[PDB]
Order: structure tokens, then C-alpha cells, then sequence
């Protein structure tokens, strides 16, 4: 719900977006993710979320 | 704006800028408080910073 | 009533100018290196097959 | 504006002065004239003057 909310913005590839807010009972459903071992960004959390 | 393809002795034409507008009206934002004088001599005796 | 102002219709102030869009100026220019010439046509041959 | 006579106990009342606003839009004005190359010539070949 929110990458393709981004897709609207990038989709045609016009605007850029830079910026984002969201509300505190949404950051919570945004599940707690990161990348596994194997991709060179491990460690670091796939979304937004809370807790980080 | 779009270039033109033009040969020796051919007419070198122009074209035209899209301009446009954003306007703001400002506008003023205030709040109020209602604290009895009887408060605030609580609030400096014991010592509870309600006020500060 | 009281001096207002609205009779007195104020000007502003200018954010300034923005471009809407980031500039899409070119592509042949990072693929291919541009090899400038002199002035007049160019040609060049071709030898195809074995 | 102008003021009352004030007594020890009436009320000092207030005066009704209406301000108001002009705008004046820019106006271009431009006096042309041409001259001849030979007069400009005789002008500087004669100590005329004219031109100046």
C-alpha cells in the first residue's frame, strides 16, 4: 500500500519523491522485515516501521 | 523547447514558454489558556511544574 | 470601526522560480563519446562478410 | 480626526479615520526619429551641432 502509493509518483517518471510521513498505528503495520544474510544490504530494515 | 531542423536559406522559427502560478494567503493561528491566580501560587508551593 | 488590512490591499513577496520537471537533456551524449569533426558531410566504408 | 472634551468621569471616546490604498501600473513612453547617414555626416563635418 505504500510502494505502490510511490508508483504514482515515479510511475510515469516525472517527479521524484523525497519525502514521506506516516501515521504512528500505520508505521506499526508495516511489517518488520530487513534483508536476509545473503543481499548486500543485510542488516538494514526493509521499511519504515517502528521499533528502528 | 523543441529544436528546429533548418537548412542554408531556410526560415529560422521559435517557439514559446509555458508559464504558470502558485498563490498563499497567511493566515493567523492562535490559542488561549484560562489559569486563576490561586493556581499559580500552587504551582511555585509545591513545587509542581504544571505552569513551567 | 478600525483601520483593516483589506482597504489597504497588500503586495507580498516572491518565493522565486522554480522548474517544475528535472531536465531531461540528453543520452547520446554518455553512451556514445562525441567525436567532433570539421564542417561537410562524412562517410565511411563498410566491408561486410567473410 | 479630531477630539472631545473629556470630563472626569465620561468616556473618552474614539475617532473614525479611513485609510485607503492607490496602485498605479507602469506606463511605457518612447519618442522615435530617423536620420539620414548623410546628415549625420553634415552634423560632424560642419560643427552643426544638431544631433546634440
Amino acid at each position: 500500500d505504500l510502494v505502490k502509493a510511490v508508483g504514482l509518483i515515479a510511475g510515469a517518471g516525472l517527479q521524484v519523491p523525497n519525502g514521506v510521513a506516516l501515521d504512528p498505528a500505520f508505521s506499526f503495520a508495516l511489517s518488520t522485515e530487513v534483508y536476509p544474510k545473503g543481499s548486500p544490504l543485510a542488516g538494514q530494515p526493509m521499511y519504515p516501521a517502528a521499533g528502528f | 523547447p523543441r529544436a528546429k531542423i533548418v537548412g542554408e536559406g531556410e526560415v529560422k522559427p521559435s517557439a514559446s514558454v509555458d508559464v504558470s502560478a502558485f498563490t498563499a494567503q497567511p493566515i493567523k493561528v492562535v490559542t488561549q489558556q484560562r489559569v486563576s491566580d490561586e493556581f499559580m501560587w500552587a504551582d511555585a508551593d509545591y513545587r509542581l511544574g504544571v505552569l513551567q | 470601526d478600525f483601520l483593516s488590512v483589506g482597504k489597504l490591499e497588500l503586495p507580498g513577496s516572491m518565493i522565486g522560480a522554480v522548474r517544475d520537471r528535472a531536465i531531461d537533456s540528453g543520452v547520446l551524449a554518455k553512451l556514445s563519446p562525441e567525436q567532433p569533426t570539421i564542417f561537410g558531410p562524412v562517410k565511411g566504408a563498410v566491408f561486410s562478410g567473410v
